[PDB]
C-alpha cells in the first residue's frame, strides 16, 4: 500500500532502481543515495497517479501538481521521470481518453506485423507517441491467439481464458479501462475415473501431494544433484519424473526386503535355538531314565550308589533349569517374529489406479506447458515462476476479445493481408503482403522499421510462411528452433440446460491410459450461458487434430454421460473444436522453454536486427527489424499480459531509436 | 539441501537407473526376485521351525523332578562328607553343583571345607584326577 503499493503493482522495486531505470538516469545511479530516494518517490508516486485513474492521461503537469515538495524542486527530473515512465508503457498505457491530442503531423513510418495483443499494445503505444503505424492482419479479426467464440448468448474463448492474478499484473489496469466480467476461480475441482464414479477425498488429496512431492523431487533433482544431462542430451521434467517414479518404486522394495531378511534373521535365530532345545530334551529324557533306575536301587545303599542318585538328580534339575531359560527365549523369538508379520511395510508405491489419477495430474502440467513433459526443460521448464502474480486467476464472462477489439480503436488495420516477405535494409523496410482470400493480389509496404508480432510457430515453419531478405541472422533461427512452442486445444460445449454442478468451475475426468492422459480430461462452466469447455492437453493434442469435430465431441458426451448418467447429457446446440496447431497464423498455441532450450533464449528474441550497411564502408547503421509476442518476454511467458508487456516493450524502444530519448540528459 | 521427506534419491541410485535404458525395470526386477527367494526361504524355515515344535510336543513336565527343600546344617556328618569327596571328584570346582548334591551344606560351607579337610581327603590328588577328564 502507499506509493509503494504502486511499484509493486508495475512490476518494480520500490526502493532500488531498476537496470531500466539506470540506463536512462546514470547520474542518478551513481550518485548520492538521497537523491536516488526522491528519484524512486518521483518514480513511485508517478505510478501511483496513473494507476489511481487509469482511464485519463497523465499529463507531466498533472503529475507536478499534485507532486509536492521538496520532490516538486527539481522539474527537469520530475519531467524526466515522467517521460521515462510514458515512453516505456508504465503509465499512460492501454485505452485512455488523452488530454492533450494528437499532433497532427507524424514522424515516422512503422508496420506491425500482426494484430495480436503484442501488435497492438505496440501500436496503441506507437500512435500515442506520434508515429505513422499500420498493421498487417493475416486473420479476418484481431486479437490474433486471444479468440472468442460467438453465437447468440453463447461466448466462448477459444484461445487465452484466465487472467493470472491482479497483484502487479498489468492486465489489472485494462480492466478499469475496459469493462471487463472478470469471475474468480474457485479451485475446488472433483475428479471423475473412467467408471464416472469420483475419486474419494482419501486417494484425491493422498495422491494430490505425491504429485507435488514429486517436483519438489525433479527440482531437488536439477538443483543439488545437477542431473541436467544425460547421454549428451538435455534432461527433461518428464524424463526425471519417470527416474524418480521409478526410484520412489525401487525404494518400496528394498524396503520389503530389509523388513524380511529381518524375519529369516530372527527365524533361523528361532530355528537354531529350536535345536538346543530338541537337543537339550533328548538329553534331559535320558538323564531322567538314568535317575530312575538309580532310583530303583532300593535302600540302604552304598555312598557311591547314594551319591549316583544325588548327582543325577542334581544335574538333571541343571538341564531342566537350562531348557526352562530357553523356552523363555523362545516366547520372545516368537512374539518378536509376531510383531515383524503384522507391521509390513507398503504393498507398493503406487496402484494402477493410483498412477492412472497421478496421470491426470501430470496432464494438467501438460496443458499448463502446452506440451508433453518429455519436452520441457528439466531445468528451465518454471523459471518464470518467480514473477507470478499475487491473487487468484479470474477468468473473462464476457469473452477475452473485448480487449483485443477494444485494443484497435482508431488504429489502421489491414485485415486478410498475409505478410509473405519482410525486406530490411540500412535505408528503410519493405514488408510484402498478399491478400489472403485471392492470392494473387501482391501488396508493397514501405517503412522505417517492421515490428514483427509473428506467432512463434509461425516463425519456426519450415519451409517459410515468411522470408526475411536478408534471412535473420544464425543466432537469432537458432534460439527459434531451440525454443518450444506447444499445443493444447480446446472443445465448446454449448447446451440449453445447465445439468453439471454450477458451484464448480471446473472438474476433472481421469484418463484410461497414461497415453490418453490429456483427452478432454478437464471440463470448464464459467459463463453465464450454460456452456462447458473441454481441454486436450499434452500428446492428446497433436493427435485430436487428426480427429473430426462429430468423433471427439462423441468422445465428449459419453464423458460427460459417464460422470452425468445417459439420461441427463442432452445433444449439444452448438459445438466447436479448436485445432491450434493446424491453424496457419498460430501454427501452436504458446511457447514453452524446451529441454536445452533456457530463458536467454527469450532474450535472444527479443533483441532487434541491425541490417547491414547499403554503401560498404558506410557507418553502422539504425536497427529495423523489431519483435515482440509472447515469446519474447522471458519473465511472462506464453501469457497474454506477457505479450502486452512486449508490445509496451518494442514501442518504447522504436520510439527512443527513432523519436530520440530525450530524458537521458 | 534436502530432498522431500519420505522420497529417496540417492546421489548414486540414480546413475543406476539412469545407467542404460532398461536398467531402470533392471535393478527394478532383480529386487523383485530377490523378494520371492527370501519369501521362498521364509517358508522354508517356517516349515523347519514347525516341525521342530512337533517333537518338543510334551515339554519336559513327565521328566521333571519334585524340588527339595531341606533346611541347611553346619554340621557334617560321615556321610555327607562322602557325598563331598564324590561330589569334587566328579565336578572338580563347581562350588554350586557340590552344594547342590548334599543339598543341606551351603557354597560357603563347601568352599571353606576344601581347606578345612584338605591334606585328611587329598582333595588335591582328586582335583587332579578331575582335571584329567
Ligand atoms: C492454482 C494454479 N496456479 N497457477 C495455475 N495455472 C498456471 O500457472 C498456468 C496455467 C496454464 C498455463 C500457464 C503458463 C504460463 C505458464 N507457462 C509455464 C507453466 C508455468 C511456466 C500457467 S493452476
Amino acid at each position: 500500500s502507499g506509493v509503494e503499493g504502486a511499484a509493486f503493482q508495475s512490476r518494480l522495486p520500490h526502493d532500488r532502481m531498476t537496470s531500466q531505470e539506470a540506463a536512462c538516469f546514470p547520474d542518478i545511479i551513481s550518485g548520492p543515495q538521497q537523491t536516488q530516494k526522491v528519484f524512486l518517490f518521483i518514480r513511485n508516486r508517478t505510478l501511483q497517479l496513473w494507476l489511481d485513474n487509469p482511464k485519463i492521461q497523465l499529463t507531466f503537469e498533472a503529475t507536478l501538481q499534485q507532486l509536492e515538495a521538496p520532490y516538486n524542486s527539481d522539474t527537469v527530473l520530475v519531467h524526466r521521470v515522467h517521460s521515462y515512465l510514458e515512453r516505456h508503457g508504465l503509465i499512460n498505457f492501454g485505452i485512455y481518453k488523452r488530454i492533450k491530442p494528437l499532433p497532427t503531423k507524424k514522424t515516422g513510418k512503422v508496420i506491425i506485423i500482426g494484430s495480436g495483443v503484442s501488435g497492438l499494445a505496440a501500436a496503441r503505444q506507437l500512435q500515442s507517441f506520434g508515429m505513422d503505424v499500420t498493421l498487417l492482419e493475416a486473420r479476418d479479426r484481431v486479437g490474433g491467439r486471444v479468440a472468442t467464440f460467438r453465437k447468440g448468448n453463447y461466448v466462448a474463448d477459444l484461445g487465452a481464458m484466465v487472467v493470472t492474478g491482479l497483484g502487479g499484473n498489468p492486465m489489472a489496469v485494462v480492466s478499469k479501462q475496459v469493462n471487463m466480467e472478470l469471475a474468480k476461480i474457485k479451485q475446488k475441482c472433483p475428479l471423475y475415473e473412467a467408471n464416472g464414479q469420483a475419486v474419494p477425498k482419501e486417494k484425491d488429496e493422498m495422491v494430490e501431494q505425491e504429485f507435488n512431492r514429486l517436483l519438489e523431487a525433479t527440482s531437488y533433482l536439477s538443483h543439488q544433484l545437477d542431473f541436467n544431462v544425460l547421454n549428451n542430451k538435455p534432461v527433461s521434467l518428464g524424463q526425471a519424473l519417470e527416474v524418480v517414479i521409478q526410484l520412489q518404486e525401487k525404494h518400496v522394495k528394498d524396503e520389503q526386503i530389509e523388513h524380511w531378511k529381518k524375519i529369516v534373521k530372527t527365524q533361523e535365530e528361532l530355528k537354531e535355538l529350536l535345536n538346543k532345545m530338541v537337543n537339550l530334551k533328548e538329553k534331559i529324557k535320558e538323564l531322567h531314565q538314568q535317575y530312575k533306575e538309580a532310583s530303583e536301587v532300593k535302600p540302604p545303599r552304598d555312598i557311591t550308589a547314594e551319591f549316583l542318585v544325588k548327582s543325577k538328580h542334581r544335574d538333571l534339575t541343571a538341564l531342566c533349569k537350562e531348557y526352562d531359560e530357553l523356552a523363555e527365549t523362545q516366547g520372545k523369538l516368537e512374539e518378536k517374529l509376531q510383531e515383524l508379520e503384522a507391521n509390513p511395510p507398503s504393498d507398493v508405491y503406487l496402484s494402477s489406479r493410483d498412477r492412472q489419477i497421478l496421470d491426470w495430474h501430470f496432464a494438467n502440467l501438460e496443458f499448463a506447458n502446452a506440451t508433453p513433459l518429455s519436452t520441457l526443460s528439466l531445468k528451465h521448464w518454471d523459471q518464470d515462476d518467480d514473477f507470478e502474480f499475487t491473487g487468484s486467476h479470474l477468468t473473462v464472462r464476457n469473452g477475452y476479445s473485448c480487449v483485443p477489439v477494444a485494443l484497435a480503436e482508431g488504429l489502421d488495420i489491414k485485415l486478410n493481408t498475409a505478410v509473405r516477405q519482410v525486406r530490411y535494409t540500412a535505408s528503410g523496410c519493405e514488408v510484402i503482403a498478399v491478400n489472403t482470400r485471392s492470392t494473387s493480389q501482391t501488396f508493397i509496404y514501405k517503412c522505417d522499421a517492421v515490428l514483427c508480432t509473428l506467432p512463434l510457430g509461425v516463425l519456426k515453419q519450415q519451409p517459410p510462411a515468411v522470408q526475411f531478405v536478408p534471412p535473420l541472422p544464425e543466432w537469432k533461427t537458432s534460439a527459434v528452433q531451440r525454443m518450444g512452442f506447444g499445443n493444447l486445444n480446446k472443445v465448446v460445449l454449448c447446451f440449453d440446460r445447465v445439468f453439471w454442478d454450477p458451484s464448480v468451475n471446473l472438474f476433472g475426468h481421469v484418463g484410461s491410459t497414461t497415453a490418453s492422459r490429456g483427452e478432454l480430461f478437464l471440463f470448464w462452466n464459467l459463463y453465464k450461458a450454460p456452456i462447458l469447455l473441454a481441454l486436450v492437453a499434452g500428446e492428446a493434442a497433436g493427435i485430436m487434430e487428426n480427429i473430426s469435430d462429430d468423433v471427439i465431441v462423441g468422445r465428449c458426451l459419453a464423458i460427460l454421460k459417464g460422470i452425468f448418467g445417459s439420461s441427463a447429457v442432452p445433444q449439444p446446440k452448438e459445438t466447436v473444436v479448436s485445432r491450434w496447431r493446424a491453424d496457419p497464423w498460430a501454427r501452436g498455441s504458446y511457447s514453452y522453454v524446451a529441454a536445452g532450450s533456457s530463458g536467454n533464449d527469450y532474450d535472444l528474441m527479443a533483441q532487434p536486427i541491425t541490417p547491414g550497411p547499403s554503401i560498404p564502408g558506410a557507418p553502422q547503421p539504425i536497427p529495423r527489424l523489431f519483435f515482440a509476442g509472447e515469446h519474447t518476454i522471458r519473465n511472462y511467458p506464453a501469457t497474454v499480459h506477457g505479450a502486452l508487456l512486449s508490445g509496451l516493450r518494442e514501442a518504447g524502444r522504436i520510439a527512443d531509436q527513432f523519436l530520440g530519448a530525450m530524458y537521458t540528459l | 539441501r534436502k530432498p522431500p521427506k519420505g522420497m529417496f534419491l540417492s546421489q548414486e541410485d540414480v546413475e543406476a537407473v539412469s545407467a542404460n535404458a532398461t536398467a531402470a525395470t533392471t535393478v527394478l526386477r532383480q529386487l523383485d526376485m530377490e523378494l520371492v527367494s527370501v519369501k521362498r526361504q521364509i517358508q522354508n524355515i517356517k516349515q523347519t521351525n514347525s516341525a521342530l515344535k512337533e517333537k518338543l510336543d510334551g515339554g519336559i513336565e513327565p521328566y521333571r523332578l519334585p524340588e527339595v527343600i531341606q533346611k541347611c546344617n553346619a554340621r557334617w556328618t560321615t556321610e555327607e562328607q562322602l557325598l563331598a569327596v564324590q561330589a569334587i571328584r566328579k565336578y572338580g570346582r563347581d562350588f554350586q553343583a557340590i552344594s547342590d548334591v548334599i543339598g543341606n551344606k551351603s557354597v560357603v560351607q563347601v568352599k571353606n571345607f576344601f581347606v578345612n579337610y584338605r591334606r585328611r581327603f587329598n582333595i588335591d590328588e582328586v582335583l587332579q584326577e578331575w582335571e584329567a577328564e
